[PDB]
RNA sequence: UGGGAGAGGGUGGUGGAAUUCCCGGAGUAGCGGUGAAAUGCGCAGAUACCGGGAGGAACGCCGAUGGCGAAGGCAGCCACCUGGUCCACCCGUGACGCUGAGGCGCGAAAGCGUGGGGAGCAAACCGGAUUAGAUACCCGGGUAGUCCACGCCCUAAACGAUGCGCGCUAGGUCUCUGGGUCUCCUGGGGGCCGAAGCUAACGCGUUAAGCGCGCCGCCUGGGGAGUACGGCCGCAAGGC
């Protein structure tokens, strides 16, 4: 049981993804709008997203989860209300970032991203 | 709030001056543009060469994470 | 010859005889090569951006020298040969531009 | 590149006159130094094709001043052709 | 280079040969050479046991150094790069100050006038040989032993070469000419470098001929047999092969694998050869 | 002679971000994708998360309406080798100039040959959808190729659809880079609006499409047709 740890979100324009981790990074729980028990195109949604950040946390907090630290990725369009679920969910919120992914000019992206 | 302004007489050239340079980087890592910097068209390459260069040296970052 | 701005970075957690070891190796090296010092600044640790080889510190030294065009390439490779030589940047030397 | 030094040594030695400069002879001469370090460069960078374009300016240019020295001088062309070893 | 021929002959129109540049002494070290007993493919039994072999041109055999932690510290001078007709590659011969006179397999870039040495201490430079451990990470390598004290034994042809990719524990890791990754031990000795006459492999043999002056003789095709022959064998008229293509004793030819399972050197190799 | 600016070109090194694969930890019921779905991937442990390793390719912020080059074109960083060019001084040569039929070189992408390399992407091809059909558009895959070396090909909306050089014909403003005394003046580039004048109009206008001289290239109704025949070039595709 851990009472500090990191709270992950890979939010996607067709998905928003949210897991727990310990402080030295390994995952204690996740959820996503899959699990909360949406198909199809109503995982990307805002309110999916919501549902999503709080299974995530109710899970947390039932291992003794207190303190995280919020890591963003991912441009999404349910991505701040997964930042609003956590903060009003009952865990701390000690912090805030976002660390998307961004390359400097890598790989080619596929068609659709030119 | 020009970055320019807010120094004394210093060095372009300078990658070794690490505390003079910092103060060129946004929050997030990035180079600041003109309309922050307040350098003229051909202080910036100066400043934007040895920015880069510094980086390879290990005193300045790539990039740096954004916190709220 | 012309003027150039050696800079070297160090394994920071070696001991002083070994640091003194890579040195010996280094100022030979410049002798070798036809590079004659002239100033030098040994700024020691230094907090480093970004790790380096796993490494949040870094040994920095520095020299301006002296040495013939066609040979600074070659030294610079001899310069890297080390494990314990992690960063090797030579700079053609250049008057500092003044702003403001 | 060619150094100063260099250079001048050319120029004295072509110089029509102690104080001669810009001459046909020494321009010829400072012409004729650069086309052959080139021409070098060149036979080892046989890739870098945008310095052959100056190549051939040069080769160009140095070729229509000795046409001018043989129109007037023969004897100083055919002296300096010699002295630079070029006609081919 | 590799060197053409005008079609004078329906054969000299693709025949290409080594242009044999890099070679500066085409005789061969008289103490360093000792006959070839020539084969034919048979064993002691006089049997062919591996077929299609012999008529080959006459070899003397060169001796070669595949251990040089032999004459640990003690230089040498690169005296001449021969022609041996026993390998791909060329062959250096070595003028010990020592006074000793061996043959190594010459690297590319070998010049003949420059000075090798083997040790713990050697300067990192082409055809120096030390143990693996002593040898940068990353820089590639030729000529070298599988187990300590046991002799030279990959990378030997003509153009290849290892590569060091990192080491663990008392072993290195390398990436063998064909891609495998495996673990050969940090003491055994290795030269660094490529194996010269790369371009070797860009020669079209040209003609019947040149394949029997190299002591291969004609191939036969199980299809071109009978059912006593090969699996192959027989059948009214030209004929596909009828079932999973076969060797002339009967094992499967297409993808089979063949390297023992239980051998104890699997647990050294990391990853079996790409492609 | 002295100075400057720049992704001009070539060779060798080298730095970090990211994608992919692989190894380890931890973790569980889905992930992915779309207009919505499905194919696909996942309890044989995926996604998401942390650590390590491997490899290729492209260099984010700076970055610009910017810079450089004869054009094609050129962008992380370092060094070497190298072209063009501008300014100031007004020292040298004495018309040595301009253009240019042939010739010669260079020439994006795709394409070809030999050998490397191959992460991402992706002709062809396979599958899932859509559809009346969908040999497409969208989605899951995916081989050439894209990358390197050397050698070929020599095409284009290779465009400013504007050949090069030169003289003369209001200015206003933005910008880059030099030199003065630096208020500003004076050069050389990059745009915008405009005197005169041009133009069928649109628009051009000291970066002329204004007024003039020189030289080259080219046009002479649409299609047939950049086809045929011949010739030259090419490995072929094909080009002139
Ligand atoms: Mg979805
Ligand atoms: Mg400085
Ligand atoms: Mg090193
Ligand atoms: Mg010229
Ligand atoms: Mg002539
Ligand atoms: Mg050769
Ligand atoms: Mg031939
Ligand atoms: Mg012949
Ligand atoms: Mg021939
Ligand atoms: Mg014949
Ligand atoms: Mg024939
Ligand atoms: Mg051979
Ligand atoms: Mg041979
Ligand atoms: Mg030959
Ligand atoms: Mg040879
Ligand atoms: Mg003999
Ligand atoms: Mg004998
Ligand atoms: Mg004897
Ligand atoms: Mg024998
Ligand atoms: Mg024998
Ligand atoms: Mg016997
Ligand atoms: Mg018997
Ligand atoms: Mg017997
Ligand atoms: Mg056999
Ligand atoms: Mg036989
Ligand atoms: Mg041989
Ligand atoms: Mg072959
Ligand atoms: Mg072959
Ligand atoms: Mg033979
Ligand atoms: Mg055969
Ligand atoms: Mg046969
Ligand atoms: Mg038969
Ligand atoms: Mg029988
Ligand atoms: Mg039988
Ligand atoms: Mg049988
Ligand atoms: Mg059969
Ligand atoms: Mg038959
Ligand atoms: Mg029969
Ligand atoms: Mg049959
Ligand atoms: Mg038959
Ligand atoms: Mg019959
Ligand atoms: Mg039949
Ligand atoms: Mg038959
Ligand atoms: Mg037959
Ligand atoms: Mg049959
Ligand atoms: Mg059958
Ligand atoms: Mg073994
Ligand atoms: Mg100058
Ligand atoms: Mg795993
Ligand atoms: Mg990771
Ligand atoms: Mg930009
Ligand atoms: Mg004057
Ligand atoms: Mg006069
Ligand atoms: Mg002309
Ligand atoms: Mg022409
Ligand atoms: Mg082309
Ligand atoms: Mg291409
Ligand atoms: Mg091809
Ligand atoms: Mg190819
Ligand atoms: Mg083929
Ligand atoms: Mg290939
Ligand atoms: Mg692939
Ligand atoms: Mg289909
Ligand atoms: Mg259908
Ligand atoms: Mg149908
Ligand atoms: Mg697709
Ligand atoms: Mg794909
Ligand atoms: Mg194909
Ligand atoms: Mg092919
Ligand atoms: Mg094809
Ligand atoms: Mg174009
Ligand atoms: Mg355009
Ligand atoms: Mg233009
Ligand atoms: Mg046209
Ligand atoms: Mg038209
Ligand atoms: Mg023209
Ligand atoms: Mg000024
Ligand atoms: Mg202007
Ligand atoms: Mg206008
Ligand atoms: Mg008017
Ligand atoms: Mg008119
Ligand atoms: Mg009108
Ligand atoms: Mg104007
Ligand atoms: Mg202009
Ligand atoms: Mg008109
Ligand atoms: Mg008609
Ligand atoms: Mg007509
Ligand atoms: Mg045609
Ligand atoms: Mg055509
Ligand atoms: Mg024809
Ligand atoms: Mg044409």
């Amino acid at each position: 049981q851990v009472a500090s740890g990191r709270a992950y979100i890979h939010a996607s324009y067709n998905n928003t993804i949210v897991t727990i981790t310990d402080p030295d990074g390994n995952p204690i729980t996740w959820s996503s709008g899959g699990v909360i028990g949406y198909k199809g195109s109503r995982k990307g949604t805002p309110y999916a997203a919501q549902l999503a950040a709080l299974d995530a946390a109710k899970k947390a907090m039932a291992y003794g989860m207190q303190s995280v630290d919020v890591i963003v990725r991912g441009t999404g369009a349910g991505r701040e209300q997964a930042i609003r679920a956590l903060q009003a969910s009952g865990l701390q919120v000690k912090s805030i970032v976002d660390d998307t992914p961004v390359p400097h000019n890598g790989c080619r992206p596929k068609k659709k991203f030119r | 709030a020009k970055v320019k302004a807010t120094l004394g007489e210093f060095d372009l050239r300078d990658y070794r001056n690490v505390e003079v340079l910092k103060r060129f980087l946004s929050e997030t890592g990035k180079i600041l543009p003109r309309r922050r910097t307040g350098l003229s068209a051909k202080e910036q390459r100066i400043l934007a060469k040895t920015i880069k260069r510094a980086r390879i040296l290990g005193l300045l970052p790539f990039t740096e994470k954004l916190v709220r | 010859m012309r003027r150039y701005e050696v800079n070297i970075v160090l394994n920071p957690n070696l001991d002083q005889s070994q640091l003194a070891l890579e040195k010996e190796i280094i100022q030979r090296a410049l002798e070798n090569y036809g590079a004659r010092v002239e100033k030098v600044e040994e700024l020691g640790l230094r907090r480093l951006a970004y790790p380096i080889a796993k490494d949040p510190q870094g040994y920095f030294l520095w020299y301006q020298v002296e040495m013939p065009e066609d040979r600074v390439n070659d030294l610079a490779r001899e310069l890297r040969i080390r494990d314990n030589v992690r960063r090797v940047m030579v700079v053609k030397s250049q008057e500092p531009f003044l702003a403001n | 590149p060619i150094t100063k030094e260099e250079k001048q040594k050319v120029i004295q030695e072509f110089a029509r006159f102690p104080g001669d400069t810009g001459s046909t002879e020494v321009q010829v001469a400072l012409l004729t130094l650069r086309i052959n370090r080139l021409s070098e460069h060149l036979k080892v960078h046989k890739k870098d094709h945008h310095s052959h374009r100056g190549l051939l300016m040069m080769v160009g240019q140095r070729r229509r001043l000795l046409r001018y020295l043989q129109r007037e001088d023969p004897e100083r062309y055919r002296a300096l052709i010699e002295k630079l070893g070029i006609r081919g | 280079a590799v060197k053409k021929f005008k079609p004078y002959t329906p054969s000299r129109r693709f025949m290409t040969v080594a242009d044999f540049s890099e070679i500066t002494k085409t005789e061969p070290e008289k103490s360093l050479v000792k006959p070839l007993k020539k084969t034919g493919g048979r064993n002691n039994q006089g049997r062919i046991t591996v077929r299609f072999r012999g008529g080959g041109h006459k070899r003397l055999y060169r001796i070669i150094d595949f251990k040089r932690w032999d004459k640990v510290g003690i230089p040498a001078k690169v005296a001449a790069i021969e022609y041996d007709p026993n390998r791909s590659a060329r062959i250096a011969l070595l003028h010990y100050v020592d006074g000793e006179k061996r043959y190594i397999i010459a690297p590319d870039g070998l010049q003949v006038g420059q000075q090798v040495v083997a040790g713990p201490d050697a300067p990192i430079q082409v055809g120096n040989a030390l143990p693996l451990r002593f040898i940068p990470v990353g820089t590639v390598v030729h000529a070298v032993e599988l187990e300590p004290k046991k002799g030279a034994k990959l990378a030997r042809a003509a153009g290849t070469s290892a590569q060091i990719q990192g080491r663990e524990g008392d072993y290195v890791i390398l990436r063998l000419p064909s891609g495998e990754l495996r673990k050969v031990h940090g003491e055994c000795y290795a030269t660094v470098g490529a194996v010269g006459n790369a371009d070797h492999k860009n020669i079209v043999l040209g003609k019947a001929g040149r394949s029997r002056w190299l002591g291969r003789r004609p191939h036969v095709r199980g299809a071109a047999m009978n059912p006593v022959d090969h699996p192959h064998g027989g059948g009214e008229g030209r004929a596909p092969r009828g079932r999973p293509p076969a060797s002339p004793w009967g094992w499967q030819t297409k993808g089979l694998k063949t390297r023992k399972r239980r051998k104890p050197s699997s647990r050294f190799i990391i990853a079996r050869r790409k492609k």
